[PDB]
RNA sequence: UCAUCUAGACAGCCGGACGGUGGCCAUGGAAGUCGGAAUCCGCUAAGGAGUGUGUAACAACUCACCGGCCGAAUGAACUAG
């Protein structure tokens, strides 16, 4: 059963970096349900938004590692809350949506994986 | 059920140096040095690195090993006290009488006098631990600061001041008068 | 006792109407041949409908241990009376063979329970082929990879009533 | 300038609210019970929008109403204050009506999730001639296209 | 009046604790069972009484 | 300075420890621990002085510093 | 005997704990929390047509759920020496 939840989300992740050559890693602090719920609604579009459990994560990078070697250099950044992104758009456009929504007194890209390149931004 | 190896570490900041024979701890430290028995308590001690010291306990039963995370917390007490310090704030509690609380010397001993607690013509005197020193504080009301390196002293002076002030055929919870602590921690907070 | 196993085989007594019955087979462990075939009756009488006087034992052999020196686990399920009523216990044990694990299950029930070898039934017993299905942490405490510990406090006991200088407890 | 929403019954407390407004309790309510016309006979929620010197009142879309509404119903005076169980035919337009008027306000998730939702809010409505409300609604894709 | 934390503070000591059911001891306010021998560690403890 | 702890060493048993039958029928030759029953016994072999491979209580032997 | 568990468990901190919807009756009111029934979807990593505090009703706070730190067993009920 929590293993079954388990397997899919596994299997899910797995099929969207195949499908997204684009993939924003977020971190979200203080960002309420809500705050999240409108920021998926704006991008439900062009973007797929994940969240999980980075233990459980990690084990699936590893255990995809041997297809798509180069999402291996994700793994460092997965460390700390984080949330991914998965889109077709380029960079900019999505970053720019991310970062405006919500913000009150709060998302923010940590990192930018693209085409196996790994940008700061 | 006779667990056959458990283990606890402790870890020894720069500036301290730990000195283990049998079983009696010697501790210094910037702020001076400590030193505490421990021949009741039957672990065994083991220096990794000089700055990781493991303490053991071999075939223990359940109080045994619990004895073992006792002892790993006393040594390191004694070793946060001689690099930080330890600082207690204790407040007066009053409703009408004031409490006057000064320091009286009988035969150069260091006495601390309360005077006029509920309006008593009775004064109490509480000694002083050596190594404890007392300083009635500034710019907060009627507080009172016991600093030193060992914690069992500084609680222990704390407790017996709290203790002295104890009132009696009275409903204690409206007459809440006393000197309660309000404070632990160190003098060197947030270091 | 030292407990020894048998296989102890036997059957109903033969009849017109029907011979051949079905050799009814049990392991039992026993000090020597007549408490193991007094065992067998005995659970035969609380399986099937026989006894002693219309059943016979068409065999008791020794099973002693297949390899002596080799180092195991085993499992032990048992049934055993209370002051109270029955209960089922499982209990394993990291012991050379078959009948000095039983022997030191005995004494552990004994022990711990108060449970005499009349009030306790041993359901099975058997080697557990693989680590990590062990679940009791007082013998998968003894499973871990390079395993050492001291002795301390070694007492040395003395044939002298009197000895001449204070005893050293290093071991 | 300033929004205050209520739940009233039609046809029609309201003064309180009023008096920080400094308006008309009698003023207001004509103004409600006009909205309410729209369906009224059941409790619906309305907006008051106030200019500072008057309050304009609309009725906000909600889908237990809209449900309601849309289950056919006599009119009831309510002095009696009976049970008034609800029971629907089936309306599957009038649910993909009521989905569609919803247009995914309040960013409901999927056109299809939002007459699913919709389903949900009939927990008073029987919402089907004969099957419980929602349970076909995983069941048939039918009319996903017409909530969109 | 005292004031409102220094009631507080001195009632964290007075009255914010439990009271055993067997035995009248005064309890740290989170305990479970009593520490005295003489009612056998009894879990039949009751908040103390408050005022107001 | 540095720290200073008396460290007490003695004796740890272990595979490899060869040990020195205390009493019984050997009573006086080597052995080497195979390996570890439980607390209390272990499994000994001393092939070179005629000790048969046998589980033997702990009480009956005593370790030898050589491993 | 039930459950959870290196795909991260139980304590401790920190963050979120949301919309349809003030779900349907009933009340001068009761919007998760005076009661009667039902107790379903969406978004989900996750959030009960609600565990309490809570207001006239709200608002607000906290929960059981999911997440970062921790890295390994733990929780409940029961039995008998
Ligand atoms: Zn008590």
């Amino acid at each position: 059963g929590i293993r079954e939840k388990k397997a899919e989300y596994f299997a899910k992740l797995r099929e969207y970096l195949e499908e997204y050559k684009s993939l924003f890693v977020v971190g979200v602090d203080n960002v309420s349900s809500q705050q999240m719920h409108e920021v998926r609604k704006e991008l439900r579009g062009r973007a797929v938004v994940l969240m999980g459990k980075n233990t459980m994560v990690r084990r699936a990078i590893r255990g995809f590692l041997s297809d798509l070697p180069d999402f291996e250099k994700l793994l460092p950044f997965v460390k700390g809350n984080v949330g991914f992104v998965f889109t077709n758009e380029p960079l900019t456009e999505i970053k720019n949506v991310i970062v405006s929504n919500r913000v009150a007194a709060g998302l923010t890209v940590v990192q930018v994986y693209d085409n196996g390149q790994v940008f700061p931004s | 059920m006779k667990y056959i190896q458990t283990e606890q570490q402790i870890e020894v900041p720069e500036g301290v140096t730990v000195s283990i024979k049998s079983r009696i701890v010697k501790v210094v430290g910037p702020r001076g040095t400590l030193t505490k028995n421990l021949k009741h308590i039957d672990v065994t001690f083991t220096k990794v690195n000089n700055q990781l010291i493991k303490v053991a306990v071999h075939n223990g039963g359940r109080k045994h090993v619990a004895a073992l995370r006792t002892v790993k917390s006393l040594v390191d007490n004694m070793i946060t006290g001689v690099t930080k310090g330890y600082k207690y704030k204790m407040r007066y509690v009053y409703a009408h009488f004031p409490i006057n609380v000064n320091i009286v010397e009988k035969d150069g001993a260091k006495f601390i006098e309360v005077r006029n607690f509920l309006g008593d013509k009775k004064i109490r005197n509480v000694p002083v631990r050596d190594g404890v020193t007392i300083e009635f504080s500034t710019n907060v009301k009627d507080e009172i600061v016991l600093s030193g390196n060992s914690v069992e002293d500084v609680s222990q002076n704390a407790a017996d001041l709290q203790q002295i002030c104890r009132v009696r055929n009275k409903d204690i919870r409206k007459f809440l008068d006393g000197i309660y602590v309000s404070h632990k921690g160190f003098i060197t907070e947030d270091l | 006792a030292h407990f020894k196993e048998y296989q102890v085989i036997g059957r109903r007594l033969p009849t017109e109407s029907v011979p051949e019955p079905k050799l009814f087979r049990m392991r039992i462990f026993a000090s020597n041949e007549v408490i193991a075939k007094s065992r067998y009756w005995y659970f035969l009488q609380k399986l099937h409908k026989v006894k002693k006087a219309s059943g016979e034992i068409v065999s008791i052999n020794q099973i002693n241990e297949a390899h002596p020196t080799k180092v195991k686990n085993f499992g032990v399920w048992v049934r055993y009376d209370s002051r109270s009523g029955t209960h089922n216990m499982y209990k394993e044990i990291r012991d050379v063979s078959r009948v000095a694990a039983v022997e030191t299950l005995y004494q552990d029930m004994a022990a711990r329970h108060r449970a005499r070898f009349r009030s306790i039934h041993i359901l099975k017993v058997a080697e557990i082929e693989k680590t990590a299905d062990v679940k009791r942490q007082y013998v998968k405490q003894f499973l871990t990879k390079d395993l050492k510990f001291p002795l301390p406090h070694r007492v040395q006991k003395s044939t002298k009533t009197f000895s001449y200088k204070r005893p050293s407890t290093f071991y | 300038v300033k929004y205050l929403y209520l739940r009233a019954v039609g046809g029609e407390l309201a003064p309180k609210i009023g008096p920080l407004g400094l308006s008309p309790k009698k003023v207001g309510e004509d103004i409600a019970k006009a909205t309410k016309e729209f369906k009224g006979i059941k409790v619906t929620v309305q907006l008051k929008i106030q200019n500072r010197q008057a309050a304009a009142s609309v009725v906000p879309s909600a889908s237990s109403l809209v449900i309601t509404a849309l289950k056919e119903p006599p009119r009831d005076r309510k002095k009696d204050k009976n049970v008034k169980h609800s029971g629907n035919i089936q309306l599957d337009e009038i649910i993909e009506i009521a989905r569609q008027m919803r247009d995914k306000s309040f960013g409901r998730t999927l056109a299809s999730v939002t007459k699913e939702i919709l389903g949900t809010a009939q927990s008073v409505g029987c919402r089907v001639d004969f099957k419980n409300p929602h349970d076909i609604i995983e069941g048939i894709n039918a009319g996903e296209i017409e909530i969109p | 009046i005292i004031e409102p934390s220094l009631k507080a503070l001195a009632s964290k000591y007075n009255c914010d604790k439990s009271v055993c059911r067997k035995c009248y001891a005064r309890l740290p306010p989170r305990a479970t069972n009593c520490r005295k021998r003489k009612c056998g560690h009894t879990n039949q403890l009751r908040p103390k009484k408050k005022l107001k | 300075t540095d720290s200073i702890v008396k460290a007490s060493n003695w004796r740890l048993v272990e595979v490899g420890r060869v040990v020195l039958i205390k009493k019984g029928q050997s009573a006086g030759k080597l052995a080497a621990i195979v390996e570890i029953i439980d607390q209390k016994k272990v499994l000994i072999d001393g092939p070179k002085a005629g000790v048969p491979r046998q589980a033997i209580n702990l009480g009956q032997v005593v370790l030898t510093p050589l491993t």
